[PDB]
RNA sequence: UGGAGAGUUUGAUCCUGGCUCAGGGUGAACGCUGGCGGCGUGCCUAAGACAUGCAAGUCGUGCGGGCCGCGGGGUUUUACUCCGUGGUCAGCGGCGGACGGGUGAGUAACGCGUGGGUGACCUACCCGGAAGAGGGGGACAACCCGGGGAAACUCGGGCUAAUCCCCCAUGUGGACCCGCCCCUUGGGGUGUGUCCAAAGGGCUUUGCCCGCUUCCGGAUGGGCCCGCGUCCCAUCAGCUAGUUGGUGGGGUAAUGGCCCACCAAGGCGACGACGGGUAGCCGGUCUGAGAGGAUGGCCGGCCACAGGGGCACUGAGACACGGGCCCCACUCCUACGGGAGGCAGCAGUUAGGAAUCUUCCGCAAUGGGCGCAAGCCUGACGGAGCGACGCCGCUUGGAGGAAGAAGCCCUUCGGGGUGUAAACUCCUGAACCCGGGACGAAACCCCCGACGAGGGGACUGACGGUACCGGGGUAAUAGCGCCGGCCAACUCCGUGCCAGCAGCCGCGGUAAUACGGAGGGCGCGAGCGUUACCCGGAUUCACUGGGCGUAAAGGG
RNA sequence: GCUGAUAUAGCUCAGUUGGUAGAGCGCACCCUUGGUGAGGGUGAGGUCGGCAGUUCGAAUCUGCCUAUCAGCACCA
């Protein structure tokens, strides 16, 4: 199905996934659809993480499954929180 | 040596064959059918087409004929079939067709 | 590698007085005072009017041979000094002066090009916090370059740093003499730097 | 586990040399599980190299003499004394190779009593002639190709239950005794001569020969420094002896090495696989030699500079120069001396190595490097 | 924000003009020499053939037994072995092998590129919503017994359970013949008739949990279609019979000649048809001031192929990389009666060749499959190794130090160069030795709270004991090209149109700056030269930007 | 790695019949030129591929070995 997972952008040893939305089957860092944020894994810059919440959760009430760790980054993203 | 991948071809001689029945009997359904249809057998014609729907959709059922492919063959039993019964038939049991 | 080797050799040859070996090459004997000619057994002899090429070549080479960047860089860095906004000739000079190991020498610390690249190379010198040995590390804005503290007590940092006891700064870097510290309040200017050498001409020498 | 030794046949041909060997073998699979051939006695392990026991591949049959510990002079019963034997036995002293066995197998052929104690007669006075153990050699009787066979009938039979099969242990029981076993100092580096080149799936270039210092396993950089090119570099990724694998072959087991990523041709005989750094091609030498005299076998004439002979450098067969030092002129036979050696071809060399000088079908001189000129 | 030129036709000049040098690019190769690291990158030929290993599996929460070990002996003991419960071996049944991965052979093509049409259509799993999930019969495996057999296997009969299979109702609903309505290529609504639904699995059991049936809306990925663009030869000029259209059928998810009957004779073409060559296409890539030119290899996108050729089954999906049926070529076993095999997946052999990698470490990350989850499979992947192939970073020392060693070479014999170069003196301290020693990894999961939000906790690192930090500490690699001019760089000797150089003009015929060595010198530096090939200079196919009275060229 | 064949002046290539190794094309110093050609002059040399043994006598019979050409030598 249509899932959010990461691709590895960045050289070696220096990853700098991409949070995004892509039909499963494609390869990971293959082609995917819309750009929803990224994640710098050695935290390097306080300026490793953002999710386009708005357009995040359009693609969950369309229905979008998130990585286990995808689910996370978005959960540290507050994506699900509602008061 | 193998793989159980084989397993996915014994399990198929089977529904291979499971549909192709259900296939052949709509053929020799239709056939029989219209056979008679046309010769003016309304009653015991429509009865065979009322049939057919039958057999025809419950193989819509499964990975046979699927959506279209029965919903298909029906617009033209039913539609041949009738195109028939004006050689001088009149739909007497009015069994699946409808006036 | 970055030469290595017969220094004051250049200081002739280009004929334009070097210093590359700092103390001497500053003395009465840069080995230029004594021999205003080129090396070799010639040397002293009728010249051809140099060709347009010629000029540009001496002036290439008076410049890259007088900081220790072998060409790779300095024509690398040349072409990076292209590019950005503003005219070529301040810029790349500007450019060649943000070398960490020049600056220090620029600003005291060792007494030639020649040596401020030891002192990168065996971890002597320090930026704005964390230390450097990197001779291309390039340095911006308000740094201020330092001398680490296991040299600090070095019999060379001493005399070289005494060196400064009134002398003064280029005008665009500062100094705490006795905290080594002086910082790079901005790229040096073409009228600062009071170098031999016809920027405009080395330039050329790159179209061909 | 069983100690190891690299062991062979010599002789002359049609005595059966060739067969003996067949029989070494079968029999040493009774009693012994899981059985150049491979046999094992209840004793020992062991390596075994048919010689070709005849003229022409003598060249690579003194390769087969280097390569081994002890010689097994078959003889036949109906013939006895041989001329192919006479020669592939005075090899047998040059080539080192301590301690000789005799076997006169076609035993069981023509009964006599001299004979018998007759041939043993034409043996031993034909061995103390070559400053040999002539007088205290095992000696054993019973035809080997008669108990090939009685082994071939039922593919098992413990000791001794056909005659023969029994004597077929005289030398079961004659060579492991009798026979030591020396040193192979693997406190050194490493080296072993090259016998043969082989090619294989998913392998390839494979390395036979004996090893003569320290040990290999995979995982190992290795030079192979003889002739052609330059010494080339490479990691030895199969350490395999007799068809199976050895875990760290030392000095003394004649394994196969597969030199990874490289060809067959850059890995040919005579060469070298020693330690990074162990040995180096040289082509100009120093080194004492003994030049053989005519009572010796070799010349009976003598030389002078400029002569150009054929030196035998472990398994290699090469030609030279010889550049005689001023005032060394016709340097005669029976005579030691101290000249020089250029090889038309660079080899490896390492001071201090033995060596011969061969010429025409007969053996020369005896050498080994002084130092190396170039 | 961007354009540079010269050497060569003469006795000399100017013109046209060909050639050639200075520039930049490279998956390269060959030569000589070669210390380090990181990031890149690594068959361009044989789409040749491949001894081995590993690439795709996963569910007991669909079902029933085989089996090894433990709960308690039916009764009273072994008996009709019933049941509690975790490993495990296939079998049944499910979702998955149609993606990931590899290659470019084929292909000039709606194949690709791009903008659109689909009132001519599909889509598993994925979320939203509407209605439901009541009853029923049965087979074949597994297993037991009998057989052929070298084996791969397989034949007979007999039980057997399911989410496997078939029949009834159930008709919210959808599919069809026909009729009406609004709409306009089959879309939307409406009435009669006919026709189809369906499975239970889990524990903490009138309630969750993953499912099932049908319907609809959303998403995602697809098929078909269309205008436009898409290389050379015209010494290739005409090409076509399912060919062009119609009509009614078959087939399709769907349009259509896609296929077939029937008729009519059309359709295409110098705006280049038909044929021949070549070639996967683009995003992009090198060059160029630009316009152009040349190109399409790392990575992504679409397509194509999976030993050669054909084909169908299974399914949402393939006419199927590692599945099947057949023919062929070829390899292997063979009890010579019939089997087996496709690395253009990873690692590697060999063949050819100028030439291109390790039979690897790990699933920790990321990503994909199956499951409630645990977690399992994953040669994709993340790392490592080899290769100066490339780029970038780094060292072989820094500061002193002579009217100036020695040696080697010119020398108007006065003396000039190598040269501060070395030596020597300090100083620093690549390496090597010592200890500490990473981030990348926080979640599946557990706990409070409803497996919600949110809050709390824990396990998990292949590269690694590497990077980086602290301590100690030895002066510790250099090579290639060139020096008449174009072009930076001069002299001695040997050589005597010889030996030889040469990109172009050209040097060598007893003083050679050009051949060869030497001393010296110039560029560059782990590199440096040579070869090959693209662009440039070349307004030297010219739009930008040329020419045609004798230079090339007006047609008689 | 075993054999077989070919290895004769710089080059082509003659031959012998065991014994003071040929032909021409070239070529070296001349006279000449500037140098060469041509013209008239003068000739001067073959390790019989190589190292080695046999003979009174070794390019011809022996033994070895080296570049090269041809061969179901050649999977630890
Ligand atoms: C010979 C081939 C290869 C040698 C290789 C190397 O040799 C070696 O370098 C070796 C080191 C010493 C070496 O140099 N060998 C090199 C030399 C070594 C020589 C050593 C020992 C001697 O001593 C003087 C030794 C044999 C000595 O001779 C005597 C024999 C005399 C015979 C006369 C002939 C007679 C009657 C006869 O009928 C006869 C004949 O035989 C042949 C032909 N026709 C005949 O008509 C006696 O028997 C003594 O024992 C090492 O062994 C290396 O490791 C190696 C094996 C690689
Ligand atoms: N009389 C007899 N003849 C035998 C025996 N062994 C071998 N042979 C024969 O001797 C001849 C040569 O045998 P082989 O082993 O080939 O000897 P090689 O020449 O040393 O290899 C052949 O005919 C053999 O069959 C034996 O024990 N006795
Ligand atoms: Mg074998
Ligand atoms: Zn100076």
């Amino acid at each position: 199905m249509v899932k959010i997972r990461l691709a590895r952008f960045g050289s070696k040893h220096n990853p700098h996934y991409r949070i995004v939305v892509t039909d499963a089957r494609r390869k990971r860092d293959g082609k995917y659809i819309e750009k929803i944020g990224y994640y710098d894994p050695r935290k390097t810059t306080p300026d490793w993480l953002k999710v386009d919440v708005e357009r995040a959760r359009y693609w969950l009430s369309v229905g979008a499954q998130p990585t286990d760790t995808a689910r996370r980054l978005l959960r540290q993203a507050g994506v699900f929180r509602q008061e | 040596r193998n793989l159980s991948a084989l397993k996915r071809h014994r399990q198929s001689l089977k529904r291979r064959l499971r549909n192709k029945a259900k296939k052949s009997a709509i053929k020799t359904l239709s056939k029989k059918a219209i056979q008679l249809a046309q010769e003016g057998k309304a009653e015991e014609a429509l009865k065979i087409m009322r049939k057919a729907e039958s057999l025809i959709d419950k193989a819509a059922k499964g990975s046979t004929l699927h959506k279209n492919a029965a919903a298909r063959r029906k617009s033209r039993l039913m539609r041949k079939v009738r195109q028939l019964l004006e050689a001088a038939g009149a739909p007497l049991i009015g069994g699946g067709l409808s006036a | 590698g970055r030469y290595i080797g017969p220094v004051c050799r250049l200081c002739r040859r280009e004929g334009v007085k070097l210093y590359l070996k700092g103390e001497r090459c500053y003395s009465p004997k840069c080995a230029m005072e004594r021999r205003p000619y080129p090396p070799g057994q010639h040397g002293q002899k009728r010249a051809r009017r140099p060709s347009d090429y010629a000029v540009r070549l001496r002036e290439k080479q008076k410049l890259r041979r007088i900081y220790g960047i072998s060409e790779r860089q300095f024509r690398n860095l040349f072409e990076e000094a292209s590019k950005k906004k503003g005219v070529t000739g301040s810029v790349f000079l500007g450019l060649l002066e943000s070398r960490l190991d020049n600056v220090v020498y620029r600003l005291g610390f060792a007494v030639s090009r020649r040596q401020a690249r030891q002192l990168v190379r065996h971890g002597h010198i320090t930026v704005n916090g964390r230390r450097v040995d990197l001779p291309s590390y390039r340095v911006r804005p308000g740094d201020e370059i330092a001398v680490a503290e296991k040299s600090r007590n070095l019999e060379l940092i001493r005399q070289n740093l005494e060196a400064m006891k009134g002398r003064k700064v280029g005008p665009w870097l500062s100094l705490d003499v006795e905290g080594m510290k002086g910082k790079f309040l901005r790229l040096p200017d073409r009228e600062d730097l009071a170098l031999p050498v016809n920027e405009q001409l080395v330039i050329e020498f790159y179209s061909r | 586990t069983k100690p190891h030794v690299n062991v062979g046949t010599i002789g002359h041909v049609d005595h059966g040399k060739t067969t003996l060997t067949a029989a070494l073998t079968y029999v040493a699979a009774a009693e012994n599980p899981n059985v150049h051939v491979e046999y094992e006695t209840a004793k020992r392990h062991y390596s075994h190299v048919d010689c070709p026991g005849h003229a022409d591949y003598i060249k690579n049959m003194i390769t087969g003499a280097a390569q081994m510990d002890g010689a097994i002079l078959v003889v036949s019963a109906a013939d006895g004394p041989m001329p192919q034997t006479r020669e592939h036995i005075l090899l047998a002293r040059q080539v080192g190779v301590p301690y000789i066995v005799v076997f006169m197998n076609k035993v069981d052929m023509v009964d006599d009593p001299e004979l018998l104690d007759l041939v043993e007669m034409e043996v031993r006075d034909l061995l103390n002639q070559y400053e040999f153990p002539g007088d205290e050699v095992p000696v054993i009787r019973g035809s080997a190709l008669l108990a090939l066979e009685q082994m071939h009938r039922n593919p098992k039979t413990r000791r001794g239950e056909n005659e023969w099969v029994d004597k077929i242990w005289e030398l079961l029981d004659a060579i492991d005794e009798y026979i030591p076993t020396p040193v192979r100092d693997v406190d050194k580096p490493f080296l072993m001569p090259v016998e043969d080149v082989f090619t294989i799936t998913g392998r390839g270039t494979v390395a036979t020969g004996r090893i003569e210092r320290g040990k290999v396993k995979v995982g190992d950089e290795v030079e192979i420094v003889g002739l052609a090119p330059e010494t080339r570099r490479t990691v030895v990724t199969g350490v395999e002896m007799h068809r199976k694998t050895l875990q760290e072959g030392i000095a003394g087991d004649n394994v196969g090495v597969l030199l990874r990523g490289v060809s067959r041709e850059e890995v040919e005989r005579g060469q070298v696989l020693a330690k990074p750094g162990s040995i180096t091609p040289h082509t100009k030498f120093e080194a004492s030699v003994y030049v053989l005299k005519k009572e010796e076998g070799g010349r009976h004439t003598g030389f002078f500079s400029g002569y150009r002979p054929q030196f035998y450098f472990r398994t290699t067969d090469v030609t030279g120069v010889v550049q005689l030092p001023p005032g060394v002129e016709m340097v005669m036979p029976g005579d030691n001396v101290t000249f020089t050696v250029e090889l038309i071809k660079p080899v490896a060399l390492e001071e201090g190595l033995r060596f011969a000088i061969r010429e025409g079908g007969r053996t020369v001189g005896a050498g080994v490097v002084t130092k190396i000129l170039e």
